[PDB]
């Protein structure tokens, strides 16, 4: 890259067979476009939608329900080789455990479609041309025909259209915005300025915009060899990390697989020490590992995060992943690009100086904030001068776009001030053409003014009014006085040494200075109809009027001052990543809020103090602005104490390597980073980052290709969205995940029992999975319908070490006590419901052999009775059908003791969550439908249940309901060590 | 997890502590339970709506009872025989010595507790009845002679009547033979195939603790030699159904039957 702009043109034009003058040939060319391919950028070569689906098959929920799936199957052998009976259960079992994991794939994989579409219904399927000199004719052909060594011709408002050579340019400007940072619009020259081609003047570059101007140049490089080529392709290179949500999920999935074990170790060594076989024993230990799986956590786990999705898509944000839901409210860091994601990447007039004051205006596109004096008789001539000499136009057809967005015709300086005048005024266009243009000298250097001689508006003045623009100190050379307050005053001293002063005041900001003079021609000396000429001047170039300045810059977004602000309140730190100079870096750091008002560099309390910078010791000073040149030189124990030594921070003239290493080092040090972006110098540092977020309208597609977030408006507030709901759903799932981890012990006690005092069995296959897969999903699910139970905007980041979704104190709560007491509501209503119908517990206790056993028709119960395999079958699947009915009515109680963590149900409210209600009385519906539709004893295991064993458990739920209230008033009354080292989940 | 030596004994005790709660709340509702309980009736008593019919010699290999025999091998029928007389050890005339001679034949309702400990009084059943399907004179119980002795026997159910009109009977039949073969020729001791009408109702262990079963026994004369039959023994009765497809031992048994000679 280097040794293709230091050349001569002699030698390129050997290189590339090529011709300055007369261009390529169209055979060449023709050839070249062969060998070299379309100049245009590689799309990723691979997307096969089977391994598209493929993949969200995999996951660690969905790696540990694969896992018992195969332990269902190979008990399925174990139990095959010993003959048994009704053993299809482990079949139904692990058929619906991969069932579970194969619809949900397929949920995650149509919810990707749908956010690939959308963004790409925003998306510019327009082909950008370009104006190629090939043979030595100049014709226009799509920009993915060129070949390397073709004569391109760049004007202004055309994208380039390859990586080119500057051979020949006049006042060409163009925004290297993508590649770097750099706002200020900047100058292509044929001549070498540096060697990095990325700070030299002689290239221009792929996807750039030339502002203004007119270039005729050598294309250098097309395809991925551009630079816009390289950036995206190194970001092909760095790999995307695990989400935040999945590191817990898996963590949750060590936390059940370690327990399961532990479960079935215990009980396999009781289970020999009782008698059983090593054979059956084994086949008991994959029972209770399997038992501890949970069938539809990942069920209502996805669709926590889908409904959290659709919110955020109905506020204008579309993620990709359902992982990126969450993944906002775990950030503790934010790195942020300061054009485009932060401003508006667009010139609009700030300031002016009129009527010696600094006037401000919005800079808004909402046009929210505050406008200036538009009264004074010094404005009006003002926005007549900057309306009339103002050679841009609008394009055709925008009179329902907005304003600041609209294409505009024109150079940089002038586009904002036409958009000013259609804000200020209305209908600039309009206006302009009740004036007549009779003569004008735009752009020359001798001159350095736009003049503009036009003719009044009324007949009653045959005057003329004269109207030029230009760069302040070559106005006032020409200028003679000074429009002041209803006065044409002349230029003291006083009245120059202002005007310099406000052209160093508004400059010293980093804006776009420029001065407007005029004045009123005779008519007697310039009667109507005169002959203006230019090459000997008739017309006055000297002695004319001030009116005033007017300045403009790269300014804010609407939204983003406040955004950073409540990003900030909630423990985020925000830190800025440019490739734009530093001072703009600094200008646009304090006025979003990145850099607190009131704090200096180690370089302002130098000047505070008049001290030599080394003498300033550092830890006195709260922000640093440190480029590009310096950060290259930084070895990472120097970026770890700087990083933390000064909290408040902006990076300056970074690369897209750079800003990788910052997000690389930032997650080192135990940080969970979010890169804001746009435009292809962000695509690098998009990926790396656990949640990039991408501009839908400004950003690149290559910044929008490897991201996670699009916002489709471009509103930066829905970041501070992004974060509450995203930490509300971690709250909430950390809720619904442990409502229904209550459920293993409640159904693996009957079982542990079943084989350790031999009691018929209490539950069975095909009711644990009704349990699991039907009853339990709404109640789930709806508890992510909650609440905030603080100000969770306020609450500082969640530390990724210490607080997790699932840990100890949640699941052997939710395991030994609470579904303890659902085991004994289960037993009390077995022991009941076998009583009543002959079986007193103690006969219960060693009675399977005999209650199983196909042989024995005359069993004899606890009054005598003698009952055949088939009468007890069906008493089993009452055993079967009031364990069911037990579980969902001492869950009911549950869902409503999980609702608060910290809080009562009195005070947040029994009946706020509605949907909370309904799928209370949709689990006790689909119970009643079950025990009672015609055939379900058969259908499977459910049969018509008397009404005095649906009340048994009640006592029981009231219990749950107490115990919890009362576990939740002491950490909230007392918020004691005890209570929350022990007892709060 | 070794968090804290000290704070694992209070946290220990705490889990200690809500167990035995709730192993008191789960003893108190088991003793109320049983409290609730009479020990002479069922409570429920839902799925013993028909009874259930079971038969004796009770051989299952696979699928069912089959039952496979070569008269001139001991070895074939004599555990089936041992089966029929360890099962009547019970049915013994002096074993069955806690019950009382029974002369009512349409009736034994019973009110009131008439013997030691509460207990109430209970009907006499011997081998006897079973004349010819009984060890005298034939210990094989016919299985030596090609004309097999199977004895049926209804499940008992708390006061359960099955019909005053006459007495349940057990037809047993060969199924699916409508051919040339000739319908199973059955003696039926007691005759007629009665069970008599006073072992109804069965009150329970606790009330009649001597109570037996009455008995049938079917003597196959007709059976055909060296073929595979099926028979099945159904009992009419009023209150007894034998239509169940989920209890295929509801109101009838059926069996398959191989004499080879
Ligand atoms: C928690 C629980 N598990 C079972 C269960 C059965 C019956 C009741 N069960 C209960 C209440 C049988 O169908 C099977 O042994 C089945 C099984 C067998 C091997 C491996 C994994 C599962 N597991
Ligand atoms: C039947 O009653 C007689 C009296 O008629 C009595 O000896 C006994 O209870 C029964 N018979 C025998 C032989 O035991
Ligand atoms: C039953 O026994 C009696 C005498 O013991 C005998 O006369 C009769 O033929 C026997 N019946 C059959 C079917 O063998
Ligand atoms: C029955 O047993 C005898 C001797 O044990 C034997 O010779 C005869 O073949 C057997 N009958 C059949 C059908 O095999
Ligand atoms: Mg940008
Ligand atoms: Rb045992
Ligand atoms: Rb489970
Ligand atoms: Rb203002
Ligand atoms: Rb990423």
């Amino acid at each position: 890259e280097i040794n293709d702009h230091q050349l001569s043109v002699a030698e390129l034009e050997q290189k590339y067979q090529t011709s300055a003058t007369k261009g390529l040939s169209a055979s060449l060319a023709a050839e070249l476009l062969l060998r070299d391919g379309p100049n245009a950028l590689r799309p990723p070569r691979g997307t096969p939608e089977y391994v598209k689906f493929a993949r969200q098959l995999a996951g660690g929920l969905q790696c540990l329900m694969w896992v018992a799936a195969a332990i269902c199957l190979i008990a399925f052998a174990i139990q095959a080789s010993e003959g048994d009976l009704t053993t299809d259960d482990n079949l139904y079992l692990a058929l619906a455990l991969i069932a579970v994991v194969v619809v949900t794939g397929c949920f995650g994989y149509y919810q990707e479609f749908k956010s690939t579409n959308i963004i790409a219904s925003f998306k510019n399927l327009v082909p950008q041309q370009a104006t190629v000199i090939r043979d030595g004719d100049k014709f226009q052909i799509n920009a993915d025909q060129l070949v390397v060594g073709d004569l391109v011709e760049m004007k202004g408002g055309d994208r380039v259209p390859a990586d080119i050579r500057i051979l020949q340019a006049q006042g060409c400007k163009v925004d290297n915005s993508s590649l770097t940072g750099e706002s200020e619009p900047q100058t292509r020259s044929p001549e070498c300025t540096h060697e990095s081609p990325l700070e030299t003047r002689n290239i221009a570059f792929f996807s750039t915009m030339c502002l203004e101007g007119t270039a005729q140049g050598l294309v250098v490089n097309t395809g991925d060899r551009t630079i816009i080529g390289r950036i995206a392709s190194l970001a092909s290179g760095v790999e995307n990390e695990k989400t935040p949500i999945a590191i817990e999920i898996e963590h949750f999935v060590d936390i059940i697989a370690g327990l399961a074990i532990l479960f079935g170790a215990t009980f396999f060594i009781v289970a020999m020490c009782i008698g059983y076989t090593f054979l059956r024993a084994m086949v008991f230990f994959m029972a209770i590992v399997v038992a501890n799986v949970p069938e539809g956590l990942l069920a209502t786990v996805t669709v926590c995060l889908s409904l959290t999705a659709k919110r955020l898509a109905s506020k204008n944000c579309v993620v990709k992943n359902l992982e990126a839901v969450e993944t906002l409210g775990s950030t503790s860091v934010i790195c942020s690009d300061k054009t485009g994601t932060l401003t508006q990447n667009r010139m609009t007039v700030s300031h002016l100086w009129f009527d010696n004051h600094i006037h401000s205006a919005d800079t808004t596109e909402d046009q929210s904030g505050q406008t200036f004096d538009q009264s004074s008789e010094t404005w009006r001539a003002l926005c007549r001068v900057l309306t009339l000499c103002n050679r841009a136009a609008f394009k055709s057809g925008q009179d329902a776009v907005p304003v600041p967005k609209r294409i505009v015709i024109g150079d940089a300086s002038e586009t904002a001030l036409l958009k000013f005048s259609e804000l200020t005024l209305g209908n600039a266009m309009g206006y302009r053409e009740r004036f007549p243009k009779v003569c004008e000298i735009p752009f020359n250097s001798t001159n350095k003014f736009q003049l503009s001689i036009h003719t009044l508006e009324d007949p009653r003045d045959p005057r003329h009014v004269l109207v030029m623009k230009g760069a302040p100190e070559r106005v006032l050379e020409r200028c003679s006085s000074i429009l002041i307050k209803g006065q044409e005053l002349p230029l003291d001293e006083q009245w120059r040494e202002a005007f310099q002063t406000a052209y160093l005041s508004l400059g010293g900001l980093g804006e776009r200075v420029l001065g407007f003079c005029q004045l009123y021609l005779s008519e007697k000396d310039y009667p109507p109809g005169y002959a203006f000429d230019v090459e000997a001047m008739n017309f006055p170039t000297s002695g004319l009027c001030f009116a005033g300045l007017v300045s403009m810059i790269d300014p804010p977004r609407a939204t983003v001052p406040d955004a950073v602000l409540k990003c900030r309140t909630a423990g985020i730190r925000v830190i800025m990543v440019t490739g734009d100079h530093p001072i703009t870096a600094k200008a646009i750091a304090a006025s979003v809020g990145i850099i607190s008002e009131g704090s200096e560099t180690v370089e302002d309390i130098a000047a505070r103090l008049r001290v030599p910078v080394d003498q300033v010791n550092r830890k006195d000073a709260r922000a640093c602005v440190i480029n590009g040149m310096q950060l290259k030189d930084m070895d990472p124990s120097e970026l770890v104490e700087a990083l933390r030594t000064h909290p408040e921070m902006v990076f300056a003239r970074t690369s897209p390597q750079q800003k990788l290493v910052i997000v690389e080092s930032c997650q080192r040090l135990g940080a969970i980073v979010a890169v804001t972006g746009d435009g292809v110098n962000d695509s690098p540092a998009l990926k790396k980052a656990d949640i990039g977020v991408a501009m839908g309208i400004a950003g690149s597609d290559a910044a929008k290709n490897a991201a996670d977030m699009i916002l489709l408006d471009d509103n930066f507030a829905s970041i501070v969205t992004g974060v509450e709901q995203g930490r509300l759903i971690f709250d909430n799932l950390k809720k619904s995940i442990a409502y229904t981890l209550t459920s293993n012990i409640p159904e693996l006690t009957p079982y542990l029992i079943y084989i350790t005092v031999s009691v018929p069995l209490p539950l069975g296959c095909i009711t644990i999975l009704f349990i699991d897969l039907c009853t339990d999903i709404f109640p789930s699910v709806s508890l992510a319908y909650e609440k905030a139970e603080s100000d969770i905007m306020h609450l500082r980041p969640r530390n990724p070490k210490r607080d997790r979704l699932v840990n100890e104190p949640l699941a052997a709560y939710s395991y030994f006590q609470i579904g303890a007491i659902q085991s004994f509501a289960g037993f009390t209503d077995y022991f009941t419901a076998m009583a009543q119908e002959g079986w007193f517990p103690l006969l219960c206790v060693g009675l399977r052999p005999q209650w199983e056993n196909h042989h024995l028709q005359d069993l004899q119960d606890s009054y005598g009775q003698e009952w055949t395999f088939g009468q007890r079958l069906y008493q089993q699947y009452t055993c079967y059908t009031v364990f069911f009915i037990s579980i969902v009515m001492c869950q009911i109680a549950d869902v409503l003791i999980r609702k608060t963590r910290r809080l009562s149900a009195f005070q947040q409210g029994f009946f706020r969550n509605r949907i909370l209600v309904i799928a209370i009385v949709f689990q006790v519906c689909i119970g009643c439908f079950l025990c009672y539709c015609p055939g379900m004893p058969n259908i499977f295991n459910f049969m018509p249940i008397r009404f005095q064993w649906w009340l048994v458990p009640m006592p029981f739920s009231l219990l749950i309901f107490v115990y919890d209230e009362i576990r939740k008033l002491g950490v909230r009354c007392c918020p004691g060590s005890w209570w929350d080292q022990e007892l709060y989940y | 997890l070794g968090r804290t030596l000290s704070r694992w004994v209070w946290i220990s005790l705490y889990y200690v502590a809500f167990y035995v709660v709730m192993s008191g709340i789960f003893a108190l509702c088991i003793y109320v339970l049983m409290r609730t309980i009479d020990p002479y009736t069922p409570d429920y008593q839902d799925q013993l709506k028909s009874p259930g019919v079971t038969l004796r010699p009770d051989v299952y290999g696979e699928k069912g009872l089959d039952i496979s025999y070569n008269v001139s091998d001991s070895t074939t029928w004599a555990g089936l025989a041992h089966t029929l007389h360890r099962f009547l050890a019970g049915y013994s005339p002096a074993a069955q010595e806690g019950s009382i001679n029974c002369t009512s034949e349409k009736y034994f309702f019973q009110e009131s507790f008439l013997a030691p400990n509460h207990t109430k009084f209970s009907c006499k059943f011997t081998a006897d009845m079973l004349q010819n399907c009984s060890g005298r004179p034939d210990p094989t119980f016919g299985f030596a002679e090609g004309k097999p002795c199977f004895i049926i026997k209804m499940n008992r159910i708390v006061k359960f009547l099955p019909g005053n009109s006459t007495a349940p009977r057990v037809d047993c039949a060969f199924l699916d033979q409508p051919r040339d073969g000739p319908p199973l020729q059955v003696e039926y001791f007691p005759a007629n195939g009665t069970y008599s009408l006073h072992y109804f109702p069965y009150y329970g262990k606790k009330a009649q603790p001597h109570y037996s079963n009455p008995l049938v026994a079917a003597k196959l004369l007709n059976v055909p030699r060296n073929r595979d039959v099926v028979i099945v023994c159904k009992i009419l009765a009023e209150h007894v159904s034998f239509d169940n497809p989920h209890d295929p031992y509801e109101g009838k048994v059926e069996f398959k039957l191989k004499i080879q000679k």
